């Protein structure tokens, strides 16, 4: 249903296979898939089959995966975070998204 | 938008507000900007959350007044702030940092260190 | 014994390549 | 809320009462529901109840399970994938997607 | 001890024989 | 954000403060909340708060519950069924929904 | 070591008796 | 996706990265995302990227998080409420939600 | 072995203080 | 529609399909029906997953000919058809069923004393 | 709405209902309120949960008739409505509940000594 | 579209292009076809993955050349090719593989292994 270059499903700690949740920043929609694997190198993010009802090529979206653990691990984790510019060119890998202030 | 460090050379009055909150001992103008004088900050979602002064001299750098708003300290925002401090300068060999200010030195170091710095005697280099 | 749920990891703000109904999927 | 031919519950692994994922192919619609089964060798796919507003017969559908696992075996598991043609003729049983290249 | 969600399987475009709103459900 | 008589949480095995989905026959409108409790022998289903954009009353909907278990257990799972006719009246409690033949 | 999701329970065709904005929730 | 004010996470027991669901009280809509910190007595709630298609600024949301647990756990659990009005200034904390009656 | 989905807590009726399509997110 | 035990008074083309499939060997018409000879029968999504054959006499009532279908046994379905026997019939004191025919009589011993009936020679009673 | 204590000067005709079911005991009118003897009740989602009878004098406070329905009991209820009686009453520096008509005064101590009360005899005081 | 092993008469302009990633040693033309000489391939989403040749005597089948692109190995793509290969040549009896080009022969037998050849000197068999 989503095929994602193998690069970025390494970038993010996302598996083949794993359910994975996509919001359309460009039309709005927010629909859950699961990853399949796109060439490395390729750049690819291919919608296919029934959710390519849900998102056209030049949408820009953001792919998350979620995992659950007991209540004491989550307090210390930290998600693995890949940012995107352009088409497709990574330009940050992170382990936490700041604090937002006023 | 997500962090990204920035070259402040205007400021806007939002940019005044966020500095004041950043170094709240500094009262800009005061803040004199030049091609050898420059402040760097990261942004997120419009506010600046940490500066740096960087004072250029050919091959050799100077950092000062390195801060990172306390809310936000812990993930990553230092560490990027002074990673595109020095990819921006690579005409730059030497930089040093001098412990001035520093609240916390042990911190610090270990700061320093994670980036590659060295501690000596009065502050941290890397050449 | 309680579990939550949590981030695990996001890829922010890539652009769709290719988009086919035909496609699997 | 789905009655699935037993044969085909069997070939992907699904189980009666199990949680399912119905994307619709035809008209685009995404819902959750649970699986009853219909007699071996009915062919039927029944979409039944509140969830008939989300289907309509002839409609091409994905039907998905999900489960849970530790990170540890879920990098090296194989999903139970079959394949239809016509009139829900199984064509084929597989046990990995494979790579979408350029 | 993180705990993944994953694809179990997938009946590949099948098609809907029948749709009812009073059928149970 | 849903108030649901006890005897009839009882009834489906429902949890006060579990999580529910919520399946409208009447609007074909699907949603998730968490089940309240209303007070014994009212027959009450309030749908309240942002749910209340979700239904009306006089509407007929199907209440559900998931849990997760290992896959051994699954096998052997019955679920908690509950049939309602009328005005809320509690017609049977089952153990097995049958099997839908051709 | 798979977890299944599993339907626990179900109400059949109850109705709806309230519906208010206001109430919690 | 929704940045929250240190202060209100602490008070319903929400995680930095934690899941979390939004029911939109002002125009129906219901969406999942997940949290990040605001500013310690910001009174922020800050719906970003792609979320910002389902809510407006002055928009009412009810914002949830749901964790799993064994059967007997959960008849005794107790969940973490907080209560809010104006401008998002916090007037009650509680442990339980009371039994609606007819 | 059966695990429940549990509310955990809840926030209600805050106020959106902010919603920009370009903030992360 | 969910499972709903009905008195058969009349037999649609689908009632004769289904009842075939129940009971291969009747062939009805041979089924008469009136009012001291019912049948009973449990439908499902339109469709008969089971039926019985009741003879009434009064206070006295005999059952033959249960059977459901065997791709969905054991989900309730025999149980809720003779529940619903027994409760719609509420003049009958005493229920004999024969032996006759069953086809396994250790799960029909075990479905009848499920069912509050006990084994005799040649059959089960509720009296 | 969510759960709300209230001050009740006037009753509809919905509050004579719920107060039945409270107070059953209670016939009102024989509820004269005033500026001195207040009823406070605890409202949910349109239905009045709990109540309490207050007689103030001054910096003297007295309560009685305390009760939450049964079917809400054990969800902080009765302590969420005796916090908002004395927040709302802070010129009382002396509360006293008398053990009249207490069901059960075990479960009452409990309840009031989580309040601050100290068991006294007679009653509960907090001064 | 869904993994699908094609029989390839003609070639598109993307045939080319995904035949130069399965066999960069082969620059065809010099791929000539006929109803004796066939290319089988394995076709997922608008590409080629894998191809194989099959050189037809009769009841004698010959295979040459199996490639699977390396990025899709171990996902059934080379099993279900061979499969179809044989399911659609039903006329022929005895098949032969040589270990020309083979870039690892111990992998190659485990796979022909796993789908029913024989290992001799210098190829499988299947007959
Ligand atoms: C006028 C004037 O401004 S004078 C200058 C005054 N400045 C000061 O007094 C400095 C005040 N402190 C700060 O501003 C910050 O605490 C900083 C700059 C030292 C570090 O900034 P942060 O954004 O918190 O650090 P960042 O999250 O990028 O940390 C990166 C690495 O540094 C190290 N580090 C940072 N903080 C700590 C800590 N408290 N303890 C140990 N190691 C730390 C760690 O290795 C860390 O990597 P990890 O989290 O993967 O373990
Ligand atoms: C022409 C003619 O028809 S002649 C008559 C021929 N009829 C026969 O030969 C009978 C054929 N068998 C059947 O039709 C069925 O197997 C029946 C009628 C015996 C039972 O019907 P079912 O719908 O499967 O039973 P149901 O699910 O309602 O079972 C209820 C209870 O009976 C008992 N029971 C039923 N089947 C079994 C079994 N195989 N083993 C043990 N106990 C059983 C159990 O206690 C069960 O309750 P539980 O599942 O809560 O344990
Ligand atoms: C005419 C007339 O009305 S005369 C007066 C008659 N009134 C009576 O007879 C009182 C009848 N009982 C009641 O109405 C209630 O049981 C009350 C008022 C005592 C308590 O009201 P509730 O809403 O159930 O109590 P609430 O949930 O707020 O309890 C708060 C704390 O009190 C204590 N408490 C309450 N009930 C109990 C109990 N049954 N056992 C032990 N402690 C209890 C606990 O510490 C509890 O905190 P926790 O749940 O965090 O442990
Ligand atoms: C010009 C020319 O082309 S000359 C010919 C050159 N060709 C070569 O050098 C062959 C290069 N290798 C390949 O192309 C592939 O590795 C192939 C054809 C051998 C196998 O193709 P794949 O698609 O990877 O195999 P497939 O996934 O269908 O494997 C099926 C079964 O084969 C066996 N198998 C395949 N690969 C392996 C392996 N690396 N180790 C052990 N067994 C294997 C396994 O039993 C496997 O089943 P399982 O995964 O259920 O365990
Ligand atoms: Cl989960
Ligand atoms: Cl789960
Ligand atoms: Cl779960
Ligand atoms: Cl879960
Ligand atoms: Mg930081
Ligand atoms: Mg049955
Ligand atoms: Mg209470
Ligand atoms: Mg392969």
């Amino acid at each position: 249903s989503c095929a994602i270059d193998q690069d970025f499903l390494d970038a993010a700690g996302i598996l083949e296979n794993e359910a994975i949740d996509i919001w359309n920043v460009t039309n709005g929609k927010r629909f859950s898939v699961y990853a399949i694997a796109a060439e490395r190198g390729s750049r690819i993010i291919s919608v296919n089959g029934a959710a390519a009802h849900c998102a056209s090529v030049g949408d820009i979206v953001i792919i998350a995966s979620f995992v659950t653990m007991p209540d004491e691990e989550a307090r210390t984790w930290r998600p693995n975070v890949a940012y995107f510019e352009g088409d497709n060119e990574m330009k940050r890998t992170a382990k936490a998204i700041p604090v937002q202030v006023a | 938008m997500k962090l990204t460090i920035i070259r402040l050379e205007k400021f806007s009055d939002q940019d005044r507000i966020d500095l004041q909150k950043i170094w709240p001992e500094y009262s800009p103008s005061s803040l004199q900007v030049d091609d050898n004088h420059r402040i760097y900050a990261a942004r997120f979602n419009e506010r600046l959350l940490a500066a740096v002064r960087v004072t250029l001299s050919g091959t050799e750098g100077a950092l000062d007044s390195l801060r990172v708003r306390e809310v936000t300290r812990r993930r990553g925002v230092g560490q990027y702030l002074l990673e595109e401090v020095l990819r921006n300068n690579p005409g730059v060999s030497c930089w040093w940092m001098a412990d001035a200010g520093v609240e916390d030195r042990g911190v610090m170091t270990a700061f320093m260190q994670a980036l590659g710095f060295t501690a000596q005697q009065g502050g941290w280099e890397k050449c | 014994s309680m579990i939550r749920t949590m981030l695990q990891g996001k890829l922010h703000r890539v652009k769709v390549t290719h988009a086919d109904l035909h496609y699997e999927g």
